[PDB]
């Protein structure tokens, strides 16, 4: 069955790079893209971006220049990076799968014929000074 | 008597860029014949115009994957040769050394999807006066081109150089913040079953890309 | 004589009552001669751009350049320097000035005179601009370890659209200046 | 000396004028240069007069009074939306200013289109006749007619950043003469953009 | 969160619940929005995609429709397993999706 | 043309001496258009 396990660091000091990963399991990353969406404490959702099956990907325009997403096509895990975290980046971080080959940008969040069916359990990233 | 001359107090030093041909040492050396040799290019922008190279998009790829929604925007980039999207092409790598260009940069788009899936894209140049376009409907007005995929996939476009100055800089100095040469765009106005089907892009010089005032840079 | 104010030039010619006007010899008041002279310009120590507007306002070439809005000039800079100075073209990187490939020159003599060609992007330059002039009105820039004095020349100038010129306003009538005499 | 003028479908006729004044040229210079790649497209529906109210000079108004309208001002309809909807616009100006003297007001007035004017200083006004001017004395005439071509370092000018021509209408004769004449003489301006061209279209909203 | 959501709505079992999500001309109407669900303590699921469809694996009692610039989620029957946060999310012309606040739906 | 004497031609070509103008396709024409003639009959 398809499932997404996300491993990352928690409790890290602000102004530092964040290395998150979403080990993908159950299917080939080449056939389904993955998108990253976060949830700040309480109730909100600020789309971060995603990586298509192909190398080309996209990010949130207001949060771009501090996001870089790589893809180990063999280990089947996709990674995030956040350049410099601030006490407000704290959120619940998810990784999600689209049903079509390319869903890299925030455009996959609202689509006529494509959805995000598989979601990871989500990691809570805490940063504070 | 002897012929008098007045050695000028000035302009006797080495300019370092002066037609001067240094005087002769160890002459009468006939180098081996190097005539009729292949791949000889007299000047640059003859290779750039003729051998197109890829452009750089998000994730370090030369292609922009078609999104699955019917109407969406693709890769939009500033026009100046220092644009992260052209940071890895021969054209920008060479125009780095020159201070101002005066020519139409030429873009080649070729479709790599299977014959199963068609798609129809458009590219629209937007002058530097107002915010770039964000939708095909709001971008059809400026100079644009539309094309369908078919047996022949390569569709060129000649990005028109039109500016208020006969030449235009190739290095965007930090003073300004919205590029004075305007943005180009690439839109999904509609596609068939092609989702995540790569459209590789190319760059080149046009029929008149003239480059002048070569300068140095740390690179 | 007696014409309306239609902004049309009218000249008496000093013969409209008697006598005949002499054959005035007109030379070295044209725009090339009077603008071909050198002019010291206060130079920023170790780095400075060549903007003809940097010339002092109260000077022959300075004022007779500010008299015209648009001017095309090839410039013959004559710099006194302490070490190798380099001259980058008009649209060039700050880091590019400190290079040997870009034209620099070696300390050879009292002063090193460079013929710097007209390297601006615009059709012609401007002395006043609607909206400080744009940063694009330049003849490159130069950079030495120190520059003791700078000198511009406007070679083969061709100017357009005259601008108001001003003379010093005397405090009393017929303002007098001490003239050279034995 | 009737001068009937015409631009597009708007015509201005003056019963008593002194003569049109060309400035710096008689016709426009070369249009489709090397920069715009020949994508220039001439607009002809935009060459029409527009009325623009300007200062009202009274007896209390001293010699130095200068009122300069930055040239091209806000416009409605063709040539107003155009600058908003096009990039790198070019146009020569035909300018007209009319002050009703009534023939008993001998106060003179000087109107001169100046090249990228920048708030000309009190000293500068004396040698301000160098620019194309018609100085209208109400006894002699009630209107001023000047025409000038597009003059800038740039081949085409983005009117959204800077404006090349500026009307400068100053009271050359000190004060004004109101010896049983007009109480105050308000001056208007029939400006008319002639020979206009545009280069690039904007992405519209 | 940059869209209009009607706080939290409630109803009893076997009652029809309609949650409206009101956006703007650029964000909604051009493209139909999507509807998520988040059980307190667990992750996000997709309930409506394309503003009017269902993902397979979701029961038929969820129905959404789009009108003008507002969409609406209609639970034709409520069940104990349908209590959770409901977010509406939609792609804005700014190239960044704009999310609702979450219509906690509490069963009585 | 300008201030120069130098009856001998420049050693360097014109191209390396200065820059070259490129073609496409007044005030001395205004001074000579000057209304010198007197408006009315000179007598005596």
């Amino acid at each position: 069955q398809v499932q997404l396990r996300e491993s990352g660091p928690s409790l890290v000091k602000p102004s530092q790079t964040l290395f998150l990963t979403c080990t993908v399991s159950g299917f080939s990353l080449t056939s389904y893209s993955v998108n990253w969406v976060r949830q700040t404490p309480g109730k909100m959702l600020e789309c971060l971006g995603g990586i298509a099956t192909s190398g080309s990907t996209g990010y949130n325009p207001v949060l771009k220049s501090r996001l870089r997403i790589t893809k180990d096509n063999s280990k089947s895990q996709v990674s995030l990076s956040v350049s410099n975290v601030t006490p407000e980046d704290t959120a619940t971080y998810y990784c999600a799968k689209w049903s079509s080959r390319g869903g890299y940008d925030c455009g996959v969040h609202s689509s006529d014929y494509s959805y995000l069916d598989a979601w990871g359990q989500g990691l809570l990233v805490t940063v504070s000074s | 008597g002897i012929f008098p001359v007045a050695c000028s107090d000035g302009y006797g030093g080495l300019v370092t860029t002066d037609p001067k041909t240094a005087d002769p040492a160890y002459g009468k050396v006939f180098n081996p014949p190097r005539n009729m040799l292949p791949g000889r290019f007299t000047n640059f922008l003859d290779v750039a115009e003729a051998c197109p190279t890829f452009l750089h998009f998000e994730g370090d790829v030369p292609y922009v994957t078609t999104k699955t929604d019917s109407d969406r925007v693709l890769a939009q980039f500033d026009l100046s040769l220092a644009a992260k999207h052209m940071s890895n092409t021969f054209l920008a790598g060479l125009a780095q050394y020159y201070t101002q260009y005066s020519g139409t940069i030429n873009l080649h788009f070729m479709f790599t999807g299977p014959t199963d899936a068609k798609a129809r894209y458009m590219i629209a140049y937007a002058p530097p006066g107002m915010e770039p376009p964000k939708t095909p409907e709001a971008a059809a007005h400026c100079i644009h081109a539309e094309w369908d995929t078919g047996l022949n996939s390569k569709f060129t476009f000649s990005i028109p150089y039109l500016s208020a100055a006969d030449y235009a800089y190739t290095a965007s100095d930090a003073a300004e913040t919205t590029n004075v040469q305007g943005w180009v765009c690439l839109f999904q106005i509609t596609h068939g079953k092609a989702d995540g089907d790569a459209l590789v892009v190319l760059a080149s010089a046009g029929k008149d890309f003239e480059l002048r005032l070569p300068v140095d840079a740390r690179t | 004589t007696s014409t309306g104010e239609s902004a049309d030039p009218v000249t008496a010619t000093v013969e409209n009552y008697g006598g005949e006007t002499q054959v005035q010899r007109r030379q070295h008041t044209d725009v090339s001669f009077i603008l071909d002279r050198f002019v010291k310009v206060t130079p920023k120590d170790q780095i400075n751009v060549l903007d003809l507007m940097q010339t002092p306002a109260h000077t022959l070439v300075g004022a007779l350049l500010r008299t015209a809005t648009y001017y095309f000039a090839d410039l013959e800079v004559a710099v006194k320097h302490e070490g190798n100075l380099t001259w980058v073209p008009n649209g060039a990187p700050e880091t590019a000035l400190d290079n040997t490939t870009n034209p620099t020159a070696y300390h050879k003599a009292p002063l090193t005179r460079l013929a710097l060609p007209y390297t601006a992007p615009h059709r012609v330059l401007a002395t006043v601009y609607n909206g400080a002039l744009p940063t694009s009105f330049n003849y490159g820039a130069i950079k030495a370890t120190r520059v003791t004095e700078l000198l511009y020349r406007m070679k083969r100038a061709e100017t357009y659209c005259p601008r108001p010129l001003l003379a010093i306003h005397p405090s009393e009538a017929r303002h007098k200046q001490k003239i050279v005499a034995p | 000396r009737i001068l009937t003028t015409r631009n597009g479908h708007t015509t201005s006729t003056t019963q008593s004028s002194v003569g049109v004044t060309y400035g710096y040229a008689t016709a426009e210079d070369f249009v489709s240069g090397p920069n715009t790649s020949g994508l220039e497209t001439r607009v002809v529906q935009a060459e029409r007069f527009f009325k623009t109210h300007l200062f009202d000079w009274v007896t209390s108004d001293p010699f130095g009074r200068c009122y300069q309208l930055e040239l091209p001002t806000d416009h409605k309809g063709v040539y107003g939306s155009l600058t908003d909807s096009y990039a790198y616009m070019r146009n020569g100006w035909d300018v007209e200013v009319t002050a009703v003297g009534n023939q008993f007001n001998g106060g003179c007035l000087l109107v001169a289109m100046v090249p990228e004017l920048c708030s000309i200083d009190k000293r500068g006004l004396y040698q301000l006749t160098l620019f194309p001017h018609q100085f209208i004395n109400p006894r002699t005439n009630m209107t001023a007619h000047i025409t000038v071509p597009f003059v800038g370092v740039n081949r085409y000018d983005q009117y959204k950043v800077h404006k090349p021509w500026t009307l400068v209408v100053m009271v050359v004769a000190p004060l004004t003469v109101n010896t049983e004449g007009a109480p105050q003489i308000k001056v208007y301006a029939n400006i008319a953009p002639t020979n206009v061209h545009v280069a690039g279209e904007f992405p519209s909203k | 969160a940059v869209l209009t959501q009607p706080s939290s709505v409630s109803a009893s079992l076997g009652q029809r619940v309609s949650i409206t999500c009101s956006g703007s001309s650029s964000n909604i109407g051009r493209y139909g929005a999507t509807w998520y669900q988040q059980v307190p303590g667990s992750g996000l699921r997709t309930i409506i995609y394309g503003s009017s469809r269902r993902p397979s694996g979701v029961p038929d009692r969820f129905s959404g429709s789009k009108s003008g610039n507002t969409v609406t989620l209609t639970i034709s029957s409520l069940q104990p397993e349908d209590e959770a946060d409901y977010f509406c999310a939609a792609y804005d012309i700014s190239t960044n999706a704009v999310f609702g606040s979450g219509t906690t739906l509490t069963l009585l | 043309s300008g201030n120069t004497g130098s009856i001998i031609n420049n050693y360097y070509m014109q191209q390396y001496q200065n820059s070259m103008d490129t073609q496409l396709g007044w005030f001395s024409k205004l001074a000579s258009s000057a209304f010198s003639g007197l408006f009315g009959a000179l007598l005596a």
